[PDB]
RNA sequence: UGACGGAGCCAGCGAGUCUAGUGAAACUCCGUCGUGCUGGCAACGAGGAAUUCCUAGUAAGCGCAAGUCAUCAGCUUGCGUUGAUUACGUCCCUGCCCUUUGUACACAC
């Protein structure tokens, strides 16, 4: 009795942004990641754990916390899940030094460690990044906080190892039709996981085990996926 | 959801400017800011012996 | 029965004057088409701070609200609405666009919701305006926050605020101008209908004070 | 000694100044009015934007402000001070030309706020003695005698050098500091009645043409 | 001055500064403060009553002040000039806050 | 959720609140002689009415 | 006093004293198909052949009042209720017909 | 040789000189009627002297009002003041004390800027 | 409509692209002193 | 040639040390000038 | 007694109706031990009345017998 | 909050035989369009971290004049027009200051 549409060519889902705080999506937010460039005299880098023996303890810091490897396989992760293709997802990231990168689900993050090392630098420093065909501005740095640019209807959850283990899939069949979940997930190497207190109302976990960043990324994308039935 | 490639120089360097494809155009913006600052420079010069 | 005679010769002057106008000496409505009489604050704690007890002619009071503290509490709340309406860079001043667009909004609030729109905008207001927050207690800025009451003058306040920047952002490039952005705003908020930028605003306020209480 | 439109109310009373922009200032003249309101104590700031002179003179000498600081700026560096004392007394206006403030340099905390210790160096002429209490009579008289700021008015060739300093005094002299903003003015004019009208007698100003003015001091 | 009226002595007198004659006053309720104003100073005369000295010289109107009086229950000081003004001054509390009704 | 309303009879003086927060005294509507102490956010007086969602809950310090 | 004419992709009321076009509707994207009058004559609803009933105010072209967005299929005929004002009924090929309150 | 009354309406630099004398009831801004007293938005600001006390008052006099100075906003509302204290002067001194004083009565319940501008600013905190 | 009151109107739109309208249509005061 | 007036001075370290060690010597001694209450 | 007088009518302000009960309580016990209750005579008297009469409306209101 | 195209209107400064006055703009009204950037494979669609200032004719928008022995024209100072939001509480944080016999005469503390 219900009829068909009238169009089956399927088209492209509408790529969201900040500037659309109505549709339900997913959020992510990659916290506490390691992206800071620096001089050589004539070159910049951005800090790694193995591109120096001790800038980082030159500029006072510990090797152990400049870690730019694993924000890049969290976006990886996060930018190749089906999710993402679907258009329900967007990623902002948070470096440890306080500023925000949202980043487009349009995006193309480049595949080896140093090329992500090379686009870091130029959007850390220039803070905004073209496409190729230079249509649209992919990559941008922000103006904290983030909840300015969240959705106006959006639980926010974090994720962490020690806290009451929810099921993603029941989890986000809870909220309702147009609520939001942004996803304080930690990229750190190791710490307390109490980055975005200020933020957010439930914090959660996944597993009973240690589950590594973009595991946990990939589990509730996953989960989402499930939910959503993509 | 299509997915674009990323435009950025490679070997990035804010304090050089970016590298322009024209060798007629970048030299004239070179040798504008050159003549700006060497202008600016003996002009302050002269007047201060002056004074 | 019994009736009063004070008029004693049809009243007709030299200078014709609109019929609609001198139709107005009998009651002021606001425009010559809203009226304020049976608008009533159907929220008792903001009786008392949104103002429709004085009827007016336009949204342009020239008075001076801004000298005691509470003195903007009686400043009538269309007037108010306005004012907050001419905020930005761009539209810095322009107290007349802001009611002329006013106007154009309870002109449509009422082609489409076929009511008083000095009630609805009322009704906006008093479903509007958040009825708990959080103070963020410092201990020397340990991030946690604690859950206040707040008191009915920054009730009006945000939600005058909120009505306003939402309708602003609903309006920021869409075909939608900012009169009928707003009078869409209006109308979700006087109905409460959870759509609206203000009342989900507003339920996150009170939300987030519910949870961490 | 205190002359005649000083004199009824030289030490009895505290003073109160206004410090106000020339109009619609920019940011660095925002700030250092900001910077000339906490120089000198019992100063407010008022933002001079739409202010007409003669009214905003009559709202303050029926407020009962005693003085009167109008900076004028060129490009964010500020040029002109203008210091009019309301009870019918004296303007005396002035040129800024090294002007150092603090808030362009540097965060090295903040100001002290005591009833300083003036120093005035050198104003040997009678214009010197009247410059010296039009400057001074914006101050607040009888300071504590351990208070820890000073300024100086230091003449050098008509080019009052201003600074402001704080100081301990330790075993084998005396520490000193440099606090606020260090200029050389200079006064190109004097005049008798108030900043409203320009139809008052002068006492003084410069006059920049004549043959024998790089001749002598206080011309 | 003031008048014990106990005792019957004049246990305070209140000068000012300038050598003006007084035309009316205003006490507080709760009378720690002494009020008074002038016919040719334009200025009030605010005086401590604990200690002797003068408090403050409220400052506004543009002719001379012929009456005062303080609001029993809220306290705040009401003045009214020859000027075509009359003044309410919040003294109490941080305000020092003036309201010019003409 | 069944909610209240309370109007402020005394507003605290001289607690040591947090800025921008101000501890005051308010007695309910259905029962006009019980208080309980709140603390509100904005600019508050007296006889102004404000409203609780919760009335089990005295108030502290914030600091 | 005034009657709509759809034609393809505009609408022109037309004048019932002049019977030339006083004003016209032509921003819409696809055949225009239906166009009615509110029961109070204050505004103006057309179904086009997207689906998007789009209603202005009559007497002022300018001024879209409200797009519903109405079934993927063509809708072919657009009216408000006759007793109840802020009531729209449009039937689309859809083969159903929708209630909507403005 | 006719009863005829000046009065004055101020705000910032607008100014209005309004003649009231006796007539045949017509009201004229700046020689013009006043139903075209632009921006037509303010036109009840204007029209509210009139509004709040019946133009049963003003059928038997005749008003003129010339009006120099200020922008827009300053002249309608120099228009009012100008046409609502010279109704009052007029029936101060012509007709009765008793709707005089009704009349300054139904201005100040509305607004008392109808009658006394705020004049002399600022404050000088 | 039924309270035309004025120029009374038959309209017919034809499928050939035409519009066709039908309509039916509707001293001294000295002197006057005597 | 000549000119009307001697120009502004520039600010050096020896001059900014003259009136440095000046007032030295001024708050050492304490012979400094403010107001006195009446 | 120490809390000072400037901020005694303060201190007797803030707190709530349930910490006047329980101070009126502890007034009530220590008009017992008559050792204390005479050396603090002027400040119990103080202290009671102020509290009770700036918490009248609410006191008269309360039913209970043991009050 | 646009772009075209017409129309209505409202100021206050300023008068050396000297220069090489009438009038403002924002605004208001009436027709028309219709909202995905730039080149001979460069920038850019309201500007990050931080930081500064600000309480009523104030912030901000807008134009018009002058050019006053210093300063200014790579601009400076006037003048009007339009005109708000939020504090107007508090010492909780950051600081700065004051006092620690009550003295000054009662009453009270």
């Amino acid at each position: 009795q219900k009829a068909l549409p009238a169009s089956l060519v399927p088209q492209a889902p509408p790529v969201l942004t900040s500037k659309d705080k109505i549709t339900k999506r997913m959020i992510v937010v990659l916290a506490m990641a390691s992206l800071e460039t620096h001089k050589i005299s004539d070159k910049y880098v951005l800090l790694n754990c193995d591109d120096h023996q001790g800038l980082l303890k030159k500029m006072g810091r510990d090797i152990s916390e400049a870690r730019p490897d694993i924000t890049h396989q969290c976006l990886l992760t996060l930018l190749d899940s089906p999710i993402n293709k679907a258009g329900k997802l967007q990623v902002y990231i948070q470096t440890s030094r306080g500023i925000l990168i949202e980043v487009n689900p349009t995006v193309r993050i480049p595949r080896t460690f140093k090329r992500f090392s090379g686009l870091m630098v130029q959007l850390l420093h220039k803070l905004s990044i073209r496409s190729v065909n230079s249509e649209e501005k992919l990559l941008k740095v922000i103006k904290n906080p983030i909840t300015d640019h969240l959705p106006t209807k959006c639980r926010k959850v974090t994720l962490s190892f020690d806290a009451p283990v929810i099921r993603v899939q029941d989890y986000i069949e809870k909220l309702d039709d147009d609520e939001s979940i942004c996803v304080f997930v930690g990229a750190m190497a190791r710490g307390k996981d109490n980055f975005a207190d200020e933020y957010v109302d439930e914090k959660v976990g996944l597993s009973n085990y240690p589950l590594s960043a973009s595991v946990a990324c990939s589990k509730f994308c996953h989960g989402a996926e499930d939910a959503w039935n993509i | 959801i299509p997915t674009h490639a990323p435009k950025y120089e490679e070997n990035f360097n804010p304090d050089k400017k970016s590298y322009d494809p024209d060798r007629t155009r970048s030299e004239i913006n070179k040798m504008k800011a050159q003549l700006k600052k060497e202008r600016k420079f003996t002009m302050k010069e002269i007047r201060k012996d002056a004074k | 029965d019994f009736e009063v005679v004070e008029e004693f010769t049809p009243v007709v002057l030299a200078t014709p004057i609109p019929e609609e106008v001198q139709q107005a000496q009998t009651e002021i409505k606001l425009f010559n088409k809203w009226s304020f009489e049976e608008v009533e604050v159907k929220d008792a704690s903001l009786v008392d701070y949104v103002q429709v007890r004085q009827p007016i002619f336009v949204a342009h009071t020239a008075g001076r609200y801004a000298n005691k503290r509470f003195r903007k509490a009686q400043c009538p709340i269309i007037e108010r609405l306005t004012n907050s309406l001419m905020m930005n860079g761009r539209n810095n001043g322009k107290k007349l666009k802001a009611v002329r667009i006013i106007k154009h909004t309870l002109d449509i609030i009422n082609v489409l919701t076929d009511q008083n729109p000095i009630q609805v905008v009322v009704d906006a207001i008093t479903n509007t305006g958040p009825r708990e927050d959080t103070t963020r207690v410092g201990g020397g800025g340990a991030a946690r926050r604690q859950a206040v009451d707040v008191s009915p003058l920054r009730r009006v306040n945000q939600a005058i605020a909120l009505l306003t920047i939402g309708a602003r952002e609903a309006a920021f490039r869409n075909i939608k101008t900012i009169a009928e952005t707003l009078a869409e705003e209006l109308i979700n908020a006087a109905k409460g209908s959870s759509t609206s930028y203000a009342i989900k605003k507003k339920d996150e306020l009170e939300r987030v004070a519910k949870s961490n209480r | 000694q205190v002359d005649d439109e000083y004199a009824a109310t030289s030490g009895i009373m505290d003073p109160r100044i206004i410090v106000t922009t020339s109009r619609d200032p920019s940011t660095r003249l925002s700030q250092f009015a900001k910077e000339i309101k906490l120089l000198f104590p019992n100063a407010v700031r008022l933002n001079r934007g739409n202010y007409v002179m003669p009214n905003l003179v009559d709202a303050c000498k029926k407020s009962g402000t005693t003085d009167l600081v109008v900076l004028h700026e060129h490009r964010g560096v500020p040029t002109s001070l203008t210091i009019s004392h309301f009870p019918h007394g004296p303007t005396a206006q002035f040129s800024l030309h090294n002007v150092v403030m603090r808030h362009d340099i540097i965060n090295a905390g903040n100001q002290s706020e005591v009833n300083p210790h003036l120093i005035f160096d050198n104003f040997t002429t009678a214009l010197g003695k009247r410059v010296v209490c039009i400057l001074k009579h914006l101050f607040n008289a009888g300071p504590k005698k351990d208070s820890e700021r000073v300024i100086t008015f230091a003449n050098r060739g008509d080019f009052i050098s201003v600074r402001q300093h704080v100081y301990v005094r330790t075993r084998e002299g005396v520490e000193i500091a440099e606090v606020g903003p260090r200029f050389e003015m200079r006064l190109f004019e004097l005049r008798l009645g108030t900043l409203e009208n320009k139809d008052a007698d002068v006492e003084w100003q410069l006059r920049r043409f004549i043959r024998t003015a790089n001749k002598k001091d206080y011309l | 001055r003031a008048w014990d009226l106990i005792r019957y002595r004049n246990f305070r007198t209140f000068t000012g500064t300038e050598r003006i004659q007084f035309n009316c006053l205003a006490v507080d309720p709760s009378g720690e403060v002494v009020c008074a104003g002038s016919l040719d100073n334009f200025d009030i005369h605010v005086w401590s009553v604990q200690t002797g000295q003068l408090l403050d010289a409220l400052s506004g109107h543009e002719g001379p002040v012929s009456c005062l009086s303080f609001s029993q229950e809220n306290s705040v000081l009401a003045s009214a000039s020859w000027d075509k003004t009359i003044r309410i001054w919040s003294i109490f509390g941080r305000s020092q806050q003036v309201e010019p009704i003409e | 959720t069944p909610v209240t309303l309370a109007k402020v009879i005394k507003v605290l003086g001289r607690t040591g609140s947090r800025g921008g927060v101000t501890q005051v005294r308010v007695e309910f509507l259905e029962d006009t002689s019980r208080t309980i102490v709140r603390n509100v956010k904005g600019p508050v007086r007296e006889n102004d009415i404000l409203v609780l969602m919760e009335s089990e809950r005295e108030a502290r310090r914030l600091r | 006093h005034d009657f709509a004419v759809t034609s393809s992709t505009r609408v022109q009321i037309f004048s019932s004293r002049t019977r030339q076009v006083i004003k016209t509707f032509s921003r819409f994207k696809d055949v225009v198909y239906s166009a009615s009058f509110r029961s109070d004559g204050k505004l103006l609803c057309a179904g086009d052949a997207t689906g998007l009933v789009s209603v202005y105010d009559s007497y002022n072209p300018r001024t879209i009042l409200l797009s519903i967005n109405a079934s993927t299929h063509p809708t072919h005929v657009t009216k408000f209720h006759t007793q109840d004002n802020k009531i729209l009924a449009t039937a689309s090929d859809d083969r159903v017909t929708r209630l909507w309150d403005i | 040789a006719v009863p005829s009354v000046q009065t004055f309406g101020k705000k910032k630099s607008a100014t209005a000189v309004a003649h009231v004398k006796a007539g045949k009831g017509l009201i004229k801004v700046n020689g013009s009627p006043i139903t075209l007293v632009e921006p037509e938005i303010l036109r009840f600001k204007v029209y509210e002297p009139l509004l709040l006390v019946g133009l049963d008052k003003f059928s038997n006099i005749d008003i003129r009002v010339r009006v120099t100075g200020g922008g827009h906003v300053s002249q309608v509302y120099a228009i009012r003041q100008a046409i609502a204290k010279g109704l009052v002067a007029y029936h101060q001194k012509y007709v009765d004390e008793q709707s005089k004083n009704e009349l300054k009565k139904a201005f100040t319940s509305y607004d008392r800027t109808l009658l006394i501008a705020d004049s002399r600013r600022p404050e000088p905190k | 409509p039924s309270t035309a009151q004025g120029n009374r109107h038959l309209v017919a739109g034809l499928s050939s692209g035409l519009l066709a309208i039908r309509t039916k249509k509707k001293k001294s005061n000295n002197f006057q002193r005597m | 040639f000549d000119r009307t007036a001697k120009p502004v001075p520039v600010i050096t370290s020896e001059v900014t040390e003259s009136l440095e060690d000046m007032i030295r010597r001024r708050i050492q001694d304490s012979n400094f000038d403010d107001l006195q209450r009446r | 007694l120490r809390i000072r007088m400037s901020q005694l009518e303060d201190a007797l302000m803030v707190m709530p109706f349930s910490y006047v009960l329980k101070f009126l309580k502890f007034i009530d016990t220590v008009m017992q031990n008559k050792t204390l209750l005479h050396s603090h005579l002027p400040l119990i008297c103080k202290n009671l009345f102020f509290i009770i009469k700036f918490n009248h409306k609410e006191l008269v209101s309360q039913k209970n017998e043991e009050l």
